[PDB]
């Protein structure tokens, strides 16, 4: 029936290696920050754009701001003006901002940088101070040596023999980072219709200097 | 009129009816006493009138407020709309003769103090544009010669009334065109069932007793 | 220019045929802002590289 | 009770009995920098002690941020409290009242709100970020207020699947970790007793996501539970810090054989976890069942098919077990509270430890007084009624038993600000159910129903027919200042009822929150940040008031002080005509507004103590130092009022006769001030001269204080004045690569940069710098979004400093939509504040003067 | 000590005294220890050192305030009560309190009271406020006034004061609000000849849940039914209390004959055969009602020559001859034909007819202008009761003492209120704040909407 699958980590690894042309090497969401369904949904519903997101039809009948009369809390008489607000403060927070925000989505907060030292050189030990780390510069209730505490002879550490690191550890850490669907293990199969490849590729920033009909 | 009528909740600033044809820094700027005085003296004055003889409504009334917080001093006159800006508030800036503007100066030592600016009512947009929808409708198997004679009538009454606020507004000048270019598209509908291009002006401009239309225009039309 | 388009944007904020082609007119991005012009494109600890791209 | 629960390993006869004795309780705060792991900590031990209660595979489940807007937004906003019976490694079994508390810096409040009512607090530290802002801003905190500080070093699995460092280096980047919370520790507190360091019990390691938690202790203990003839106890004495094994001889030295052999903490605990989480991530089909066979770990087929991350929580979690790490710590640096009432009474407490009550609470029996004490308001679903959330120091609160509620102004002479209620019903919250009892006895957490209604922020609930001599529990002390401003209207002006009770009700719920009605009849709302204003703003938008509202754009919160003595000296006289005073304004010294506002002196200090501090430190006569009346808008405020009327001219008595009203005077001057109406921060005020009516009925009253206050104002304005801006300090976390465009978007913004470092051990860079209050607004989202999200910035407000234009210019003209050049900045935000008050359009030096 | 002696006594205007809103601090929001400014009529949080009130009164020199919950007055900033007895009456409009004897001589008062003011007026005939669309809710709660049962009931605040209500319970707002408006409308000592319902219809607005409004009119009878349903549930304490105030007063009892017709579209043979299956026969499903629902009969759709003018009429008792064992309503529900008759049992004592005016036909809703001719001094329904119930009842004959009129298209609708003064006998006419007096004879010459009847 061709349904399910369960690779080894080897495959994934060969086939996430030979996938890599189509996948960004990114290990965060912090890329898509006010550029996500959420965010989207919120410019939509708002009726503003993002300067790189989409754009469409009023969701309800727009108020004009020139409809509205000179009250005493309009008053353009009071404000302070620093800086302009951009749309995108509007869209980060829209309760703050807004007058009469409907239907608008919160945006997912930051999540924590993950700090991953992908492997250039496959001949390193696992387990390395790579020279991106930056350096740790160096500089106590100890008993004395004379102290008579003594270990007995079977014990010693958990898994002294077990290697620290073998020949397929950096590429196991680096599937636990790879994207979906070479981050699993086993699963289901899909169709090839329900496959899409380039997804990833439109959801992302569109790369500097390109023509506007590419960007449109 | 807050002791007759107490408000907690600011209220009164609902309902207020303001001349949306000018600017927002050109209307009645809603302060809370301005908008308790402009109340209060609508109430005063609706009390004096019995009901049984005759009544004044709010909804069809407007009342303007001139003080330390409003500058303008706003108001509608036989089709006319008129704002007054006193030359020491809030003008800080000299002036030069433009058509809708009345210069208002002091009678006696002779010395601008005030502008009028001046503009031709909405409703009277409304009757002209609906008069010149009727002449179209009921134009029917009329004449080109009649259809043309209703057009310059409504036209030189129109402005010969509104003179210098037909300048000042510049919806009116847009309405005039628009209409004008319906009057002219309906000659050439009749004239034939399909539209032209480029026709030419001397047929509708050329005086009546020289063969023509003798049509009245209103509009930039380059020969 | 940038100044005057800044004082524009403050000023509006407060007071049949078939084309296949999207016009250029639908374009968004066009903004003042240089931090928003140029955004400094990421660089993965110079590890990690766009898909596609050469 | 008798209502319905979820299963529970332990059983909650057993907690209410747990509860009677006060020696086996344990108030707990778990505080910490933002996203360090505190929630999901949290959670894994819910998940131990209730077994059907669990955390999903791909999604972690929280059991705290429970609200919408935090399951949304991802970041903890309202602190959530906790009851579990955990048991201890010995076996024993302890009741912990856990309050864990949000971590971005502008939820703050919480933070101490949760404080004020525990007893010991817990500090959440990242492996790979390690200390921080809000680390260190808690430490302060803490330290200050008198709690015992122990530390947890969380997601130590960052060293290890995203650093992969080698074991020596992650032991180093911890050491590192505990040294920088020691000097820490050292720098905020005096006395040395408290020193952090795993051998002491102190610190422990933990991976919460991972389910992972041990101490020295802990670990000591699997491995004597592996092979029985070892005391743990000795061993993880042995285990950390320098102490090289040697196999040899089986003993530990200071002196490293071989000049290569790991220290033992390396060899024994590190080493061995990760070839753990090695052997799982890479060889989970090759060598992972030899691996499980060695450890004893036995888990079926089904169990083993799952994918890595779930199957690593899986085969930690069996290696493992329970959290009793945690419980070593804390029963063992914690105390009692029966112990730590004494501290807790003498710091929290008006009357004083001395007082006869003082003693009784101290004692914290549960038969006594009632002095239960209510710092959280917590509101139902619905949004209607609000429950009491606070500590029961002395007596036992029965339901339906009539209380007597004191509020914060209440004091034993205007015995006004209490009320009779009626309890209704009692709780012991467990974060997402209630627990209801009957009954709770001195030394324990409860929520409490009908006794919302005359408390607003903080209250002390006492028994009606005894303790007369009752008195408050101090008001909560915040560590920072709300200074961001924003108005607020309704959309339609026949809804305004509703947005007024929205409005109270959301002063309720945030305890640092402050509403006002301005003159100009303006709802004005002060919140810390950007974040903490959207999160109110849409819980009085959708929660409490279902109507729509219009808010203005935010906005900062100016002082006034002066720059330079006052040119003339400045008099008024009262309406009689008698009573006239004559005043002088200055600036204060360097240093002696933050001396005053961090408490480094206090007017309640005897005269002799006051003379003898302000003599020596900055260098004033004793004549004068011995002449203090007043320190500002409150007791401690930055602005001093002295008298050098020497008692030749005037007479000394008369001068005392009237006093109180001069001081109340200058108070309440201070507090408006004549600019825009806002404090008057660093300013001396000396009374020259003061010629006084003989008669009471001629002074006092009605006489004094507006004169007083007129004074004030008078010298104010003849003494150079100028506005204080508040100014934020930044600290922004981004990569090696992105400081240059962190000094770019700072740069744009007058922001300057005071430092920028790296993280040892970590691949990222923390740029220090300050920011003005006003212009921060949108920075964090501008930097974030230029950066592509990669740089992060948390801002808490700093200082105060001067603006840099002249107040008081009118030569300047300001256009209406503008952004007005650095010199004239001052003149702007004075005329457009005193716009939003509505007070006249600008002030004169004379306005207040008698003289015109 | 210096009190009855304070100096600035004077300075207190009554004139701007306004005590029909919320209690809350102008400044602060609180409703703890609020404090009525004497001298300019704003409240406060109250007094001590450092207070809203203390730091006013020093600021603005207003020396006299009122604590609004305990009605004892102080002097500020030196505190001290000040006791005259001058001042009862501010004390009395601020918290108005019935006797019983007072509450037992409220009806035989024929001589007016005058307000503070040089307005003469008198207690129950008082003018509500008519914000934006109050005009039907002031209509049903002036007519719900005039009603002695109810509103002696109302007057004492220890009556309901003490019944017991859920944790959450927001309909008690209705019950205690419903008693201040009460109190305040018959308070014979006030300082305007008007009041304001804003705090009342605040709260009908919010346990209506936006129904009934105060910017949008609704139906009188909806807003009727609707609020006396809400004082009925309200009143019953933690369970529904068989006899409430409500149900005493105004609730009454009729028997309903259902007959199912058998249908219209059948045979004779298959329509007479279905009588015999008891389904189409004759039930008794007697129930309770709070008002009955006359029904007008539709326009003539063409002038006739008699009564030369347009506008129909009908009597009273032919509208009535429905609720008698003889007439037939045909109900008209969707496949289904009820022949259903009607027979009284309990007649209350304060019975309400709420004439069906507005109709919605197939494109819009239409008011029938029809006119019910009714005598106002007597009434006699002994005939509409079965003799079973006729020995049981004395008291048949019934006098109009409120009756509710609309008039104006139903979009631009307006109501007024004739009212019954007893004491006297006068008729007043009452529009939202305008009192006339109207002569009795005129009453039924229009268009009746609402009518509340007493039994004697
Ligand atoms: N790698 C790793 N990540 C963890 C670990 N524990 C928690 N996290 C992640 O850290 C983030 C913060 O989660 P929480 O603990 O719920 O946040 P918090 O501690 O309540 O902090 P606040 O949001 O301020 O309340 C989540 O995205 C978790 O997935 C851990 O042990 N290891
Ligand atoms: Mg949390
Ligand atoms: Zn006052």
């Amino acid at each position: 029936t061709y349904q399910r699958w369960q690779f080894t980590l080897p495959m994934m690894s060969t086939l996430y290696r030979l996938a890599n042309q189509l996948l960004t090497d990114l290990v965060d969401d912090n890329y898509f920050y006010l550029f996500d369904l959420k965010a989207f949904f919120t410019s939509k519903a708002l009726n503003m754009a993002i300067p790189g997101g989409p754009k469409f039809e009023p969701l309800v009948r727009d108020i004009n701001l020139q409809d509205e009369d000179w009250n005493e809390f309009n008053d353009i008489n009071k404000i302070i003006i620093r800086q302009p607000i951009r749309t995108e403060y509007k869209i980060a927070f829209p309760y703050l901002y807004n007058n009469l925000p409907h239907h608008v989505h919160l945006t997912w907060y930051h999540t924590p940088n993950v700090v991953f030292i992908k492997t250039e050189d496959p001949d390193l030990p696992a387990f390395y101070f790579d020279p991106l780390i930056n350096p740790i510069s160096h500089r106590e209730p100890l008993p004395d040596d004379d102290e008579e505490f003594e270990l007995p002879e079977f014990v010693e550490p958990f898994l002294k023999d077990t290697p620290l690191y073998t020949d397929n550890t950096a590429n196991g850490i680096a599937l636990l980072w790879a994207p979906r669907p070479f981050n699993l293990r086993s699963g289901r199969t899909r169709r090839a219709l329900d496959i899409p490849l380039v997804k990833n590729w439109y959801r992302e920033h569109c790369p500097a200097g390109q023509p506007v009909k590419v960007r449109v | 009129y807050l002791t007759e009528h107490p408000d907690p909740n600011n209220e009164n600033i609902v309902g207020y009816n303001n001349k949306k044809c000018w600017p927002r820094d050109a209307r009645m700027r809603l302060m809370k006493h301005d908008v308790n005085l402009g109340r209060a003296v609508f109430w005063d004055i609706k009390n004096r009138l019995p009901r049984s003889v005759t009544t004044v409504q709010w909804e069809n009334s407007f009342v303007s407020v001139y003080s330390k917080d409003n500058p303008n001093l706003l108001f509608n006159m036989c089709g006319f709309e008129c704002r007054i800006l006193p030359k020491c508030r809030t003008s800080y800036e000299e002036f030069t003769h433009k058509d809708g503007v009345w210069n208002l100066q002091n009678e006696v030592t002779k010395e601008r103090t005030a502008q009028c600016f001046l503009r031709v009512d909405d409703e009277s947009m409304q009757r002209f544009h609906n008069r010149v929808r009727q002449i179209l409708m009921a134009s029917g198997s009329t004449t080109f010669t009649k259809i043309v004679n209703k057009w310059n009538t409504a036209l030189i009454g129109l402005m010969t009334y509104f003179r210098e606020a037909v300048v000042n507004t510049q919806e009116l000048l847009d309405l005039l065109v628009k209409c004008e270019n319906k009057i002219q598209t309906r000659i050439k509908i009749g004239l034939n069932s399909k539209m032209p291009s480029r026709f030419p002006p001397v047929v509708f401009y050329t005086p009546k007793e020289l063969g023509g239309l003798g049509m009245l225009s209103m509009g930039h039309v380059l020969i | 220019k940038d100044k005057s388009k800044e004082l524009h944007a403050i000023k509006e904020r407060y007071l049949r045929k078939f084309v296949f082609e999207w016009d250029a007119s639908e374009d968004t991005s066009i903004d003042y802002n240089p931090l928003y012009k140029e955004r400094h494109q990421v660089q993965l600890l110079g590890r990690g590289f766009i898909a596609g791209i050469d | 009770m008798e209502q319905t629960l979820p299963v529970t390993v332990y059983e909650m006869d057993f907690l209410a009995d747990l509860m009677d004795n006060s020696e086996l309780i344990r108030n707990v705060t778990l505080c910490g920098h933002l996203h360090h792991g505190k929630t999901c900590f949290v959670d894994c031990l819910i998940e131990q002690t209730h077994p059907e209660i669990r955390k999903r595979y791909d999604q972690d489940l929280c059991y705290t941020d429970i609200l919408f807007t935090e399951q949304e937004r991802g970041v903890g906003i309202k602190s959530t409290p906790v009851t579990v019976v955990l048991p201890d490694t010995k076996g024993k079994s302890y009741l912990f009242n856990i309050m864990d508390t949000p971590g971005h810096v502008n939820f703050s409040d919480e933070v101490t709100a949760g404080l004020r009512i525990s007893d010991g607090v817990v500090l959440f530290i990242d492996a790979a970020e390690g200390v921080m802002l809000n680390t260190e801003r808690l430490i302060k905190h803490a330290v200050q207020e008198r709690l015992a500080v122990t530390v947890c070093i969380n997601k130590i699995d960052r060293l290890i699947l995203e650093l992969k460092l080698p074991p020596t280096d992650a032991y180093y980047k911890l050491r590192h970790i505990v040294d920088e919370v020691n000097g820490l520790i050292s720098m905020y507190s005096t006395d040395e007793n408290l020193i952090l360091s795993p051998l002491l019990g102190n610190v422990c390691f933990s991976s919460s996501q991972y389910s992972i938690c041990f101490t020295l202790g802990s670990f000591a203990k699997i491995y004597a539970d592996t092979f029985g003839d070892i005391n743990y106890q000795e061993f993880a004495k042995r285990l950390w810090g320098d102490i090289y094994f040697n196999p040899k001889t089986r003993k530990f030295t200071k002196k490293a054989p071989t000049s290569s052999s790991q220290r033992s903490f390396v060899e024994f605990i590190l080493e061995p976890l990760y070839k753990i989480l090695a052997q799982v991530v890479g060889d989970v089909d090759t060598s992972l069942p030899r691996t499980l066979d060695e450890l004893g770990i036995h888990l079926t087929k089904e169990e083993l098919k799952l994918n890595i991350r779930p199957l690593l929580r899986l085969v930690c979690k069996k290696f493992f077990g329970e959290f009793t790490g945690f419980v070593d710590m804390c029963v063992q640096h914690i105390p009692s509270p029966k112990v730590g009432a004494k501290p807790k009474i003498e710091h929290t407490y008006t009357g004083g430890v001395d007082s006869d009550l003082g003693e009784a609470m101290s004692d914290c029996d549960p038969d006594g007084p009632l002095m239960c004490h209510t710092t959280k308001m917590y509101s139902t679903d619905d949004g209607v009624q609000f429950h009491a959330f606070g500590r029961v120091l002395s007596g036992t609160i029965h339901a339906g038993q009539p209380v007597k509620v004191l509020g914060e102004n209440y004091t034993l002479e205007d015995e006004e600000d209490s009320q009779i209620c009626t309890v209704g019903r009692l709780w012991i919250s467990v974060a997402r159910y209630h627990i209801e009892v009957n009954r709770v006895p001195a030394g324990n957490w409860v929520l409490i129903e009908g006794v919302d209604q005359p408390i607003v922020k903080t209250a002390t609930i006492t028994e009606p027919r005894g303790n007369e001599e009752a008195q408050i529990f101090r008001p909560l002390k915040f560590n920072t200042t709300s200074v961001i401003k924003i108005a607020v209207e309704p959309v339609n002006p026949s809804e305004l009822p509703k947005m007024l009770d929205g409005l109270r009700k959301v002063n309720k719920s945030y305890p640092s929150l402050t509403t006002k009605v301005e003159e100009s009849g303006e709802h004005v709302i002060l919140g810390t940040g950007e974040l903490y204003l959207d999160c109110v703003m849409h819980d009085l938008r959708k929660m409490y008031s279902e109507i729509d509202i219009k808010v203005a754009d935010p906005v900062v919160t100016f002082c006034e002080t002066v720059v330079e003595t006052s040119s003339l000296k400045c008099f008024a006289e009262t309406p009689n005509k008698k009573n006239k005073i004559t005043m002088i304004a200055e600036p204060l010294e360097k240093g002696l507004a933050e001396d005053i506002e961090n408490e480094v002196v206090q007017i309640t200090w005897n005269r002799k103590k006051l003379g003898e501090f302000f003599q020596t430190k900055y260098d004033w006569d004793l004549l004068a130092a011995r002449s203090i009346w007043a320190f500002g808008p409150d007791a401690t405020g930055p602005n001093i009022l002295v008298d050098d009327t020497l008692p030749s001219e005037v007479d000394k008595a008369l001068l005392g006769s009237v006093k109180d009203s001069i001081v109340q005077g200058f108070q309440w001057g201070t507090r408006e001030g004549p600019l825009c109406d806002e404090l008057i921060r660093n300013v001396k005020f000396k009374i020259l001269d003061a010629v006084v009516a003989q008669e009471p009925l001629h002074r006092g009253g009605g006489q004094i204080i507006p004169t007083a206050r007129r004074v004030v104002y008078s010298a104010f304005l003849m003494a150079t004045p100028r506005l204080m801006e508040p100014y934020y300090f930044v600290e922004v976390q981004a990569p090696a690569d992105c400081v240059s465009a962190v000094y770019t978007v700072l740069a744009r913004r007058r922001g300057h940069v005071t430092q920028d470092a790296p993280i040892p051990g970590s691949p990222l860079y923390t740029i220090k710098a300050f920011i003005p209050a006003i212009d921060s607004f949108g920075f964090e989202t501008d930097l974030r979004t230029h950066t592509q999200g990669q740089a992060f910035s948390l801002s808490v407000f700093h200082h105060w400093q001067i603006v840099p234009g002249d107040p008081l210019d009118k030569s300047i003209v300001i256009r209406p939509l503008e952004p007005q050049p650095a010199p004239h900045l001052a003149r702007e935000f004075m005329i457009k504040t005193r716009r939003r008050k509505g007070l006249s359009e600008d002030v004169s030096i004379s306005k207040f003067f008698d003289d015109p | 000590r210096r009190s009855r002696h304070c100096p600035y006594l004077d300075t207190i205007n009554r004139s701007v005294l306004d005590f029909d809103f919320e209690k809350l601090c102008s400044i602060s929001l609180s409703h703890i220890n609020a404090y009525a400014c004497l001298v300019c009529g704003k409240y406060f949080q109250g007094r001590g050192l450092k207070s809203h009130a203390y730091i006013h009164s020093v600021q603005f020199s207003h020396h006299v305030f009122l604590n609004l919950h305990t009605l004892k007055f102080y002097c500020l900033p030196d505190n001290y009560e000040i006791i005259d007895s001058s001042l009862e009456d501010i004390t009395y409009v601020l918290k108005p309190t019935f006797t019983k004897q007072q509450i037992a001589n409220l009806d035989k008062q024929a001589k007016l009271s005058r307000a503070y003011d040089g307005t003469t007026y008198l207690p129950g005939i008082v003018g509500l406020n008519n914000i934006k669309a109050n005009d039907y809710a002031n209509a049903v709660l002036q007519a719900l006034s005039n009603v002695p049962p109810l509103r002696n009931y109302f007057l004492e605040e220890d009556n309901y004061k003490n019944i017991k209500r859920p944790p959450g319970d927001i309909m008690f707002l209705l019950v205690q609000r419903f008693g201040e408006l009460m109190r305040k409308l018959w308070n014979p000592r006030n300082f305007k000849a008007h009041v304001s319902p804003h705090e009342m219809l605040q709260a009908v607005v919010l346990c209506s849940k936006k129904t009934f409004q105060i910017t949008k009119q609704g139906d009188g009878v909806d807003f009727l039914s609707w609020f006396l349903n809400a004082l009925h549930s309200a009143l019953g304490g933690t369970k529904k209390k068989k006899k409430t105030i409500v149900t005493d007063v105004f609730q009454g009892s009729m028997r309903i004959f259902t007959k199912k017709l058998p249908h219209p579209d059948l045979p004779a043979e298959e329509k007479e055969q279905l009588l015999h299956n008891d389904e189409y026969q004759e039930t008794m499903v007697e129930s309770t009602f709070m008002y009955l629902t006359l029904d007008l009969p539709t326009a003539p759709l063409y002038k006739d020559e008699k009564e030369q003018l347009i506008i129909p009429q009908v009597p009273l008792f032919n509208i009535l001859a429905k609720f008698n064992g003889i007439t037939e309503k045909e109900y008209k529900t969707y496949k289904e034909n009820f022949l259903k008759r009607f027979q009284l049992t309990k007649l209350p004592p304060y019975l309400i007819f709420c004439i069906k005016r507005f109709t919605k036909n197939n494109f819009f809703v239409e008011k029938n202008p029809t006119i019910v001719n009714f005598p106002i001094t007597n009434v006699d329904l002994r005939e509409y009761l079965s003799e079973e119930v006729q020995a049981v009842h004395k008291n048949t004959t019934y006098d109009l003492i409120a009756n509710i009129v609309h008039d104006g298209k139903p979009s631009e609708g307006s109501y007024r209120i004739h009212v019954l003064h007893h004491g006297t006998g006068k008729w007043y006419e009452l529009q939202d704040l305008q009192v006339t007096d109207i002569l009795p004879q005129m009453i039924t010459l229009s268009e009746a909407y609402i009518q509340i009847w007493k039994r004697r």
